[PDB]
C-alpha cells in the first residue's frame, strides 16, 4: 500500500476531531455553542431535543453536538455516545440546587464503559455573576480529581464575554492531538 | 452505497423466503457498518434501504439515530430523508421522537416552503400527546399567515393537535375567526374541516 | 398406502401429479396450501397434513413439497420411505431437484412414476436396476428385478477389479452452557464404491468387540458399534448367526454399514468462549480452540462457528491462527482454520459494536458449532480386517479403504 | 391450438404423432382440460413404439372417469395388449386396465387378468396381482366371481420372492377391506414360508411380508420363539420402515411370549438399539418414530429405561420434533435423571418459541408432579423461570406453582411469600386465577393477603367468571381464617358478587357463602376451609384396550395420531 | 493424494483366526 | 378521517403503507396480513366495501395491485372511493403511464405525493394540479 | 407479468 495521499493531506492539515455539548439545561451550553461558532450572544428557547454544529479551529472541525438538560432529555444523552470521541461539560455554578443534580448527572455519563476516550472538558458557564465559584471550588464540589483515567479541564467562560473560550479550545487540541 | 433501484432490483432477484431474508441482512450489515462510521454523503441511500427493508418485513431498530440526525441535516435530500423515516419507522410508542421535538421547531421556522412544509406533514403524522404540547404555540402562529400552501398545512397539524389534545381547542378558537373567504379549494376545505372537528 | 403422489412447488402450484388408486379427487391439492400456511402461522405445521377425510403427508424437498395424498389408515412410515426413495431416484436420475427438470423431464418422469409404485404400493425402487428400463434417451425388463439379487445386475465386466471405501466418522458433541457434554455419539458410516466384474458377494469382516469376544480375542482395541444398520445386500441371518457380514456389493457407490456407538471420550475440539457483551455498547468474544485430538491428525477446514450478534456492526477479530470472517447472512463469527495440526490452541478475541437502541424482540442464542474434520483419524478405533470377495470365475481383487473423521452434530451451547 | 393438434394427431407421420402425444401430455401436466380431445387420441393408440403408447395409456388413465362413454374404444386394444410378447408391455397393459375406473370396462378385463394370473414372467405376475387388487378394490363382487382369490392364494406358495410379497400384499389388502369372513390367515407351513422367502425380498416387499403377521396370532411359545428369533435379523435393516415392522411384529409377538424364559429378555435388548437408530432418522420421520416410541412406552416401559440422553432436544430440530421431545422425556421421566431432566427443561426455558416454552414448562410441571423427589428442584426452577422477568415464563411458572401446590402444598409455604410480589400485574387468565387460587388456600405465610386481593377485587364484576370465583373462594378462605382484617372485605365481596353479579353460577356461589357466614360462621371454618381429599392426578397412560389394539396398528396413521383406526378414517 | 485420508488396501479376511 | 391506506399487490406483496394510527410494528404487520387475507378473499361483486374492526375497509383496484382504505363509520363511503381515484390519477400525471415496476422502484415518490396530498388521514387539496404543481416545485429544489 | 400495465390506462 501506499500513504502519499495521506501524507500529503497531514502537509496542509487532515485532522478534524470531534467534541459534546452536555449539561444541565440554561447552562450557556447553547450560548457558548453559539459563540464558538458565530462570536454573539443569541438568546434561544429550551433545547427540547438537541443541536448539533461544527467549529473551524486550528485546522480541526470541532463538531460540538448540544445537549440539553430536560428531564426527558437527560436519558437520551447515550444516543450520542456512539462514535463520539469527546465530551464537554457544561457546569452551572449559578445554580446551588442544580449544582448536586449537576454533578449526579456528569457521575452517571461518566459511569459508563462505552464512553471511555472521551477527556473530560468542564466548562465554568455563567461566569459573569459575583455568586459564581472559582475555577478549583466548582471543582473539589465535582470531584474532578478522583475521576481515574479520566483528563479533566476546568476552564471558565463568560457567556456574554466570550473570555476563555480560546484557552478552553486550545487545550481540547491538545488533548486530541498528540503532534506538534 | 448500493442505489435504491439496485436495492430493489436485488430483492425482487430473491426467490426463497431464506434467500429474500439473507440478502436483506446482507444489506442490513452494510448499511449498519456505514451508520456506525457516521457517514453523511451516502446517508440518503442507506436511509432508503433501510425503509425498503423496513417495509418489506425487516427490523428497522438501529436506523432510529441515523434519521434524527438527518432530520437536523441541512441537506434537502438527507432532510426529506429523515423527515420519511420518522414518519415510517417513528411513531408516539417509539419513545425516540421525544428529542424530534427541537428538530421540528428548527425547522418550524425555516425560511424555506417545503422543509416547513415537510416538518408540519411529520408533525399531523406522528403526533404524539407531549409533542402537540410544545408545539401547539407553534402551530397557531402558522395559521394565521396568508400562504395559502401553508394555510391548509397549518390547519391540518391544528387538526391533529386538537385530536391528540382536546383541552388544546381554546386556542384554536381566535385563529379560525374570519377564515371561510379563502378563494383556494384546498384552504376552504381545510377550515371546513378545522371546522367541523372543533 | 398412498393415494396419489404430487410434487408441488414454491407456489402452490403441482408440478406432476400421477394417481395410483383414485380413492381421493384431484382437486384435493389446492387445499394443501392454505393448509399449510395456516399451519405455519399458528405453529402447528407438521409434514403430515389433513383435508378432512384425506390426509396429505409429504416431505419438503429442495424446491417442491412431495406431497402424497391418502385417506385411509395407510402406513405413514411406508409413505415417507416411498417419498425418500422417490427423492433418491430423482437424485439419480437428475442432478438437480428443481423445478428446472420437473418441467423438462415430464416424459420420463411419468413413467418412472407408473413404474415405481401401483395401486400405491412400491415395488422398484433401485436406480441402477431402474436405470435398465427406463431412460430419457424400451427392451425387457432385467431379471435382477425378478430376481432375489434385486441390488447388484449380472453380466457386469470391468478391465479392474478395485472397490474403493469410505470409513467415514461423525463426531457430534452435544455440550451444555455449563461446560459438560450431554449427547456424544458418534456415528459410523462405511459407504464403498465397489467397481469390480460379474457379482462377487463381499465378505466384510472388522475388528468387532462381539466378533473378537466370539473367536475369543476380546482383549484387543475393538469397535464397540451399539447399533449397527446393515445395507440390504447384506444378509441379516447370516450377521445375526455368527456376526457374518456376506452380501453382493452393488455396482456403483453405495452404504453398505452404519454403524452407531456412544462416545466417552473427551471431545477432539474444546471451544472456551466467553461474552463479554456491553448492555448496549459493545461486546468481547474471548474464544479459545483447544485441539484435544493426537498430534499426529490435523483437522483440515476447521470452522467453529460463534454466533456473534444479529445487529451487531463493526465487528473486530483478534485471532491467532486462521482467518475469522463475520457473515451478515448467517449472523455468526466463522473461526476458519485451514490445517489444525493435533493439540493445537488457537485464541480470539472479538469486538463488535452494537446500537444505542435495544432490540424489539429477543433473538435467542444458537450454539456454536465446529466444522473440523480431520482424515486418517479413526475417533472409534474400528479398523478394517478383511474383505472376501469371491468369484465363481475367479479374480484378484484389489479392494481400498480410507478413513476420514469429521464433526457431525458437534454444537456447544452458549451462555 | 386444438384444431391443430387434433389434425397433428390424426396425421400418418409418427414424427408428428409423438409431438402430439407429448404437446397433449404437457397440457395436461401444466393444468390443461385436454379431455375433449380424448377420442381423438383413441385412434392413434395401437402404435408400435412403447414411447407413445405409455403417453396413451396415461392419459386414457387419467381421462376415463371424465369421459366412461369414450373409453369403450380402449377394450380391443388392451386385450391385444394384454398378449405382446414384451413382458413390459403386458404389465403396461395391466397396470392401465386396473386404473381405469370405468364400471363397463372391469367387466370385460376378468379375461385378461385370469390368464397374466399365471403369467410365467415375475412382472407380469406382480402386474396381474396389483390388477386383481385394484379390481378387487374397484368391485369386489367381480373379484368374487372371477375367482380371484384361489389364483392370489397360491401366489404366495410360489416363486419369485417380489410377486409372492406383491401377491401377500394384494390379499391384505383385499382382506382389510374385506367383512372378515373367509379370511385369507395360513396355518404355522404358510408363515415358515413367508419368512423364508423374507430374507430374500426386497425393500417394499419386507414391508409386504412382515405386514401378514401383524394379523397372526401364536398360540404357542414355540412358534412365537421361532418367529422372535426370524424378525430379530430385520431389526438390522437400512429401510426405516423395515425396522418400525420389525419391531411392531415383534411387540405384537412378545404379547404370547413367556418372561420367565430368556427370550422376552433377548427381546427387549435387542429393540433399544433399534429404537436408538430409528431416532437419528430423517426429521420427516422423526414425528413417526417418536410417535412410535411413545405407543411402545405405555406397554413396555422397561425397554427405554436407560435411554435419555438421546431424548434431549437438538438445536436444529424440528418443531414437531421438539415438541414430542419434551414428551418422550417426561414419559421417561425418572428420579435417576431428575436432574438430567431439570437441566433440559431449564436450558428449554430460555428459547423464544412461546408454544416450546409453554411445553417445556408442561413438561417440568408434569416431571415434579410425577416424581416427589425432585419437588424442591422443581420448585426452585419455577422460581427462578418466574424471577427471569418473562410473561410467559412467569405465567407458565405460576400455573406450575398452582398445581404444585394443589398436589404437594405440605411444604410449599416457602414460596408463598417469593410469590406474594412476584409482579402480580399479569392479565392472563390462567395466571391471575392461578394465584388468586394460592393465595386463598395459602393465606397463612403471607401478612398481606387482604391487601393483595385489594386490587384484584377493583374489576372483579368484569374480570372473568372463573376469576370471579376463584376472587370469591379466596375472599371467603380469608374470612373465615381471618376475619378481623378481612371483615369489611368479605361483606364487600358479597355485595359485588350477589347485587352486581349477574352471572347464574357466580350468583349462586356468592349466595350460598352469603348463606353459610350468616348461619353458622364457625361451621363455615369446616365447611368451606377442611381438608380436601388427595387430587387424583390426570393419568397419561392410555386405556389397556386401546394400548393392545394400537400396538397392532404401529407405523400407520392410527400410531401416529394416537387414536383408534376407526376414529379418523371416513 | 486425496483430502480425508489416502485410502489404504482392505485385507481378504481373518488371517489369524483361521 | 383515512386511518390507514396499504396499497398491496394481487400477489399479497405490498407496495406502499402509511398509517395515520400509532400501533405497534407487530399488531401493524398482523392487521395488514389480515387486511390482505380479505381482500385476497373477497369477490369481484362484494361492493368494495368491508366493515372489519367497525372500519369501512374499502378496496377499489385499478390493476394487478390492489389498493385499501380504513375509514371510519362517520363519512360516505364514495368519498374514499373518489379520494382513491384522484389519487391514483395525480400519481399517474406526475409519473407518466404509472405501472407497477415504477411504483416499487419509485416507493419515496409516491410517499412524498401522499404526504403532499393527504396528511394525518384528511385530504390536503383538493385541486389535481396544484398538488402536483407543489410535487414539481419540491422536486425541482434539490 | 401483469404489473407493467397502466393502472388506470389513460
Ligand atoms: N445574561 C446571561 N445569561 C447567561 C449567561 N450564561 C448563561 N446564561 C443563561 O443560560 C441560558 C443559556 O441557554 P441557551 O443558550 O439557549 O442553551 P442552554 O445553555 O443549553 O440552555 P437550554 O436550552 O435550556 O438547555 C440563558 O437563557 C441564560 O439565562 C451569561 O453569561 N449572561
Ligand atoms: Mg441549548
Amino acid at each position: 500500500g501506499n500513504i502519499f495521499a495521506n501524507l500529503f493531506k497531514g502537509l496542509f492539515g487532515k485532522k478534524e476531531m470531534r467534541i459534546l455539548m452536555v449539561g444541565l439545561d440554561a447552562a450557556g451550553k447553547t450560548t457558548i455553542l453559539y459563540k464558538l461558532k458565530l462570536g454573539e450572544i443569541v438568546t434561544t428557547i429550551p433545547t427540547i431535543g438537541f443541536n448539533v454544529e461544527t467549529v473551524e479551529y486550528k485546522n480541526i472541525s470541532f463538531t460540538v453536538w448540544d445537549v440539553g438538560g430536560q428531564d426527558k432529555i437527560r436519558p437520551l444523552w447515550r444516543h450520542y455516545f456512539q462514535n463520539t470521541q469527546g465530551l464537554i461539560f457544561v457546569v452551572d455554578s449559578n445554580d446551588r440546587e442544580r449544582v448536586n443534580e449537576a454533578r449526579e448527572e456528569l457521575m452517571r455519563m461518566l459511569a459508563e464503559d462505552e464512553l471511555r476516550d472521551a477527556v473530560l472538558l468542564v466548562f465554568a458557564n455563567k461566569q459573569d455573576l459575583p455568586n459564581a465559584m472559582n475555577a478549583a471550588e466548582i471543582t473539589d464540589k465535582l470531584g474532578l480529581h478522583s475521576l481515574r483515567h479520566r483528563n479533566w479541564y476546568i476552564q471558565a467562560t463568560c457567556a456574554t464575554s466570550g473570555d476563555g473560550l480560546y484557552e478552553g479550545l486550545d487545550w481540547l487540541s491538545n488533548q486530541l492531538r498528540n503532534q506538534k | 452505497p448500493i442505489r435504491l433501484r439496485e436495492l430493489i432490483r436485488t430483492i425482487r432477484t430473491a426467490r426463497t423466503q431464506a434467500e429474500e431474508r439473507e440478502m436483506i441482512q446482507k444489506e442490513c450489515a452494510a448499511i449498519r457498518s456505514s451508520f456506525r462510521e457516521e457517514d453523511n454523503t451516502y446517508r440518503c441511500r442507506n436511509v432508503a434501504k433501510l425503509l425498503y427493508m423496513h417495509m418489506l418485513g425487516y427490523p428497522a431498530h438501529f436506523g432510529q439515530l441515523e434519521c434524527l440526525k438527518l432530520i437536523a441535516s441541512q441537506k434537502f435530500t438527507d432532510k426529506r430523508i429523515g423527515y420519511l423515516g420518522a414518519m415510517l419507522l417513528l411513531d408516539e410508542r417509539q419513545d425516540v421522537h421525544l428529542l424530534m421535538t427541537n428538530c421540528i421547531k428548527n425547522d418550524l421556522n425555516h425560511s424555506t416552503q417545503f422543509v416547513q412544509g415537510l416538518a408540519l406533514c411529520t408533525l399531523g403524522c406522528m403526533g404524539s400527546s407531549e409533542m402537540c404540547r410544545d408545539l401547539a404555540g407553534e402551530v397557531e402562529k402558522l395559521l394565521k399567515t396568508s400562504n395559502s400552501y401553508l394555510r391548509k398545512k397549518a390547519a391540518l397539524c391544528a387538526v391533529h393537535v386538537i385530536r391528540k389534545v382536546p383541552e388544546l381547542m381554546e386556542m384554536f378558537l381566535p385563529a379560525t375567526k374570519n377564515l371561510l373567504n379563502e378563494k383556494n379549494h384546498g384552504v376552504l376545505h381545510t377550515s371546513v374541516v378545522l371546522l367541523t372537528e372543533m | 398406502s398412498a393415494s396419489a403422489v404430487y410434487v408441488l412447488d414454491l407456489k402452490g402450484k403441482v408440478l406432476i401429479c400421477r394417481n395410483y388408486r383414485g380413492d381421493v379427487d384431484m382437486s384435493e391439492v389446492e387445499h394443501f396450501m392454505p393448509i399449510l400456511m395456516e399451519k405455519e402461522e399458528e405453529g402447528m405445521l407438521s409434514p403430515i397434513l389433513a383435508h378432512g377425510g384425506v390426509r396429505f403427508m409429504w416431505i419438503k424437498h429442495n424446491n417442491l413439497y412431495l406431497v402424497a395424498t391418502s385417506k385411509k389408515n395407510a402406513c405413514v412410515s411406508l409413505v415417507f420411505s416411498f417419498l425418500y426413495k422417490v427423492v433418491q431416484v430423482f437424485s439419480e436420475y437428475f442432478k438437480e431437484l428443481e423445478e428446472e427438470s420437473i418441467r423438462d423431464n415430464f416424459v420420463i418422469i411419468y413413467e418412472l412414476l407408473d413404474e415405481l409404485m401401483d395401486f400405491g404400493y412400491p415395488q422398484t425402487t433401485d436406480s441402477k436396476i431402474l436405470q435398465e428400463y427406463i431412460t430419457q434417451e424400451a427392451p425387457r425388463p432385467p431379471a435382477t428385478v425378478t430376481n432375489a439379487v434385486s441390488w447388484r445386475s449380472e453380466g457386469i465386466k470391468y478391465r479392474k477389479n478395485e472397490v474403493f471405501l469410505d470409513v467415514i466418522e461423525a463426531v457430534n458433541l452435544l455440550v451444555s452452557a455449563n461446560g459438560n457434554v450431554l449427547r456424544s455419539e458418534i456415528v459410523g458410516s462405511i459407504k464403498m464404491r465397489v467397481f469390480l466384474s460379474g457379482m462377487p458377494e463381499l465378505r466384510l469382516g472388522l475388528n468387532d468387540k462381539v466378533l473378537f469376544d466370539n473367536t475369543g480375542r476380546g482383549k484387543s482395541k475393538s469397535v464397540e458399534l451399539e447399533d449397527v444398520k446393515f445395507h440390504q445386500c447384506v444378509r441379516l441371518s447370516r450377521f445375526e448367526n455368527d456376526r457374518t457380514i456376506s452380501f453382493i456389493p452393488p455396482d456403483g457407490e453405495f452404504e453398505l454399514m452404519s454403524y452407531r456407538l456412544n462416545t466417552h471420550v473427551k471431545p477432539l475440539i474444546w471451544i472456551e468462549s466467553v461474552i463479554e457483551k456491553h448492555s448496549h455498547s459493545r461486546i468481547e468474544y474471548m474464544v479459545k480452540a483447544k485441539s484435544q485430538f493426537k498430534r499426529r491428525s490435523t483437522a483440515n477446514n476447521v470452522e467453529i462457528h460463534i454466533p456473534v450478534p444479529n445487529d451487531a456492526d463493526s465487528p473486530k477479530f483478534k485471532t491467532t491462527v486462521g482467518s475469522v470472517k463475520w457473515v451478515p447472512e448467517n449472523s455468526e463469527i466463522v473461526w476458519s482454520v485451514k490445517s489444525f495440526p493435533g493439540g493445537k490452541e488457537y485464541l480470539m478475541r472479538a469486538h463488535f459494536g452494537l446500537p444505542s437502541v435495544e432490540a424489539e424482540d429477543k433473538e435467542g442464542k444458537p450454539p456454536i458449532s465446529v466444522k473440523f474434520e480431520i482424515p486418517y483419524f479413526t475417533t472409534s478405533g474400528i479398523q478394517v480386517r478383511y474383505l472376501k470377495i469371491i468369484e465363481k470365475s475367479g479374480y484378484q481383487a484389489l479392494p481400498w479403504v480410507r478413513y476420514i473423521t469429521q464433526n457431525g452434530d458437534y454444537q456447544l451451547r452458549t451462555q | 391450438e386444438i384444431f391443430e393438434l387434433k389434425a397433428e394427431l390424426n396425421s400418418d407421420k409418427k414424427e408428428k404423432k409423438k409431438e402430439a402425444v407429448k404437446k397433449v401430455i404437457a397440457s395436461m401436466t401444466v393444468g390443461k382440460d385436454v379431455s375433449a380431445l380424448f377420442p381423438d387420441v383413441v385412434n392413434c393408440m395401437q402404435t408400435d413404439n412403447l414411447e407413445l403408447k405409455k403417453l396413451v395409456y396415461l392419459y386414457l388413465m387419467n381421462y376415463a372417469k371424465s369421459q366412461p362413454d369414450m373409453a369403450i374404444m380402449a377394450v380391443n386394444t388392451f386385450v391385444k395388449d394384454c398378449e405382446d410378447p414384451n413382458p413390459l408391455i403386458r404389465a403396461l397393459a395391466v397396470r392401465t386396465m386396473g386404473c381405469i375406473r370405468v364400471d363397463k370396462i372391469t367387466e370385460y378385463l376378468c379375461e385378461p387378468l385370469r390368464k397374466c394370473l399365471k403369467d410365467e414372467d415375475p412382472y407380469v405376475r406382480k402386474t396381474a396381482a396389483v390388477c386383481v387388487a385394484k379390481l378387487h378394490d374397484i368391485n369386489a363382487q367381480l373379484v368374487e366371481d372371477q375367482g380371484f382369490l384361489d389364483t392370489l392364494k397360491d401366489l404366495i406358495s410360489d416363486s419369485n420372492p417380489m410377486v409372492v410379497a406383491n401377491a401377500v400384499a394384494a390379499l391384505s389388502e383385499i382382506a382389510e377391506s374385506h367383512p372378515s369372513s373367509n379370511l385369507l390367515d395360513l396355518n404355522p407351513q404358510s408363515i415358515n414360508k413367508l419368512l423364508t422367502a423374507l430374507n430374500e425380498c426386497t425393500e417394499w416387499g419386507q414391508i409386504f411380508i412382515l405386514d401378514c403377521l401383524a394379523n397372526y396370532m401364536p398360540k404357542d411359545d414355540r412358534e412365537a420363539q421361532s418367529i422372535c428369533e426370524r424378525v430379530t435379523p430385520r431389526l438390522s435393516h437400512a429401510n426405516s420402515a423395515v425396522v418400525l415392522s420389525a419391531v411392531k411384529v415383534l411387540m405384537k409377538f412378545m404379547e404370547m411370549l413367556s418372561k420367565d424364559l430368556d427370550y422376552y429378555g433377548t427381546l427387549l435388548k435387542k429393540l433399544a438399539p433399534p429404537l436408538v437408530t430409528l431416532l437419528s432418522a430423517e426429521p420427516e420421520l422423526q414425528y413417526v418414530a417418536l410417535r412410535n416410541i411413545n405407543l411402545i412406552v405405555q406397554k413396555r416401559p422397561e425397554i427405554l429405561k436407560h435411554e435419555m440422553k438421546v431424548f434431549f432436544v437438538k438445536y436444529n430440530d424440528p418443531i414437531y420434533v421438539k415438541l414430542e421431545k419434551l414428551d418422550i422425556m417426561i414419559r421417561l421421566a425418572s428420579q435417576a435423571n431428575i436432574a438430567q431432566v431439570l437441566a433440559e427443561l431449564r436450558e428449554y426455558a430460555t428459547e423464544v418459541d412461546v408454544d416450546f416454552v409453554r411445553k417445556a414448562v408442561r413438561a417440568i410441571g408434569r416431571c415434579a408432579i410425577k416424581v416427589e423427589q425432585s419437588a424442591e428442584r422443581c420448585v426452585s426452577t419455577l422460581l427462578d423461570l418466574i424471577q427471569t422477568k418473562v410473561n410467559y415464563v412467569v405465567q407458565e411458572a405460576i400455573v406450575v406453582i398452582k398445581d404444585i401446590f394443589r398436589k404437594y402444598p405440605n411444604k410449599y409455604e416457602s414460596v408463598i411469600a417469593t410469590l406474594c410480589e412476584n409482579l402480580d400485574s399479569l392479565d392472563e387468565p390462567e395466571a391471575r386465577a392461578a394465584m388468586i387460587w394460592i393465595v386463598g388456600e395459602y393465606a397463612e405465610r403471607i401478612d398481606n393477603a387482604d391487601e393483595l386481593l385489594e386490587s384484584f377485587l377493583e374489576g372483579f364484576h368484569d374480570k372473568s367468571t372463573q376469576v370471579q370465583l376463584q376472587l370469591l373462594t379466596a375472599i371467603v378462605k380469608l374470612f373465615l381464617k381471618k376475619p378481623t382484617e378481612t371483615q369489611e372485605l368479605v361483606q364487600q365481596v358479597l355485595s359485588l358478587a350477589t347485587q352486581d353479579s349477574d352471572n347464574p353460577d357466580l350468583r349462586d356461589r356468592g349466595y350460598i357463602y352469603w348463606r353459610l357466614l350468616s348461619t353458622d360462621p364457625v361451621a363455615a371454618k369446616e365447611v368451606v376451609l377442611a381438608e380436601k381429599p388427595l387430587i387424583s392426578e390426570e393419568t397419561d397412560l392410555i386405556e389397556p384396550t386401546l394400548l393392545d389394539e394400537l400396538i397392532c396398528y404401529i407405523g400407520t396413521l392410527a400410531s401416529v395420531y394416537h387414536k383408534p383406526p376407526s376414529a379418523f378414517v371416513e | 493424494d486425496r483430502k480425508g485420508g489416502s485410502y489404504s488396501q482392505a485385507a481378504g479376511s481373518d488371517s489369524a483366526q483361521s | 378521517m383515512i386511518h390507514f391506506i396499504l396499497l398491496f399487490s394481487r400477489q399479497g406483496k405490498l407496495r406502499l403503507q402509511k398509517w395515520y394510527i400509532t400501533l405497534p410494528d407487530k399488531e401493524r404487520k398482523k392487521i395488514t396480513r389480515e387486511i390482505v387475507q380479505i381482500i385476497l378473499s373477497r369477490g369481484h361483486r362484494t361492493s368494495s366495501f368491508v366493515d372489519w374492526k367497525e372500519l369501512k375497509l374499502v378496496y377499489k383496484r385499478y390493476a394487478s395491485l390492489y389498493f385499501c382504505c380504513a375509514i371510519e363509520n362517520q363519512d360516505n363511503e364514495l368519498l374514499t372511493l373518489e379520494i382513491v381515484h384522484r389519487y391514483v390519477e395525480l400519481l399517474d400525471k406526475y409519473f407518466g403511464n404509472v405501472c407497477e415496476l415504477d411504483i416499487i422502484f419509485n416507493f419515496e415518490k409516491a410517499y412524498f405525493i401522499l404526504d403532499e396530498f393527504i396528511i394525518g388521514g384528511e385530504i390536503q387539496e383538493t385541486s389535481k394540479k396544484i398538488a402536483v404543481k407543489a410535487i414539481e416545485d419540491s422536486d425541482m429544489l434539490q | 407479468k401483469g404489473e407493467n400495465t397502466s393502472l388506470l390506462h389513460p
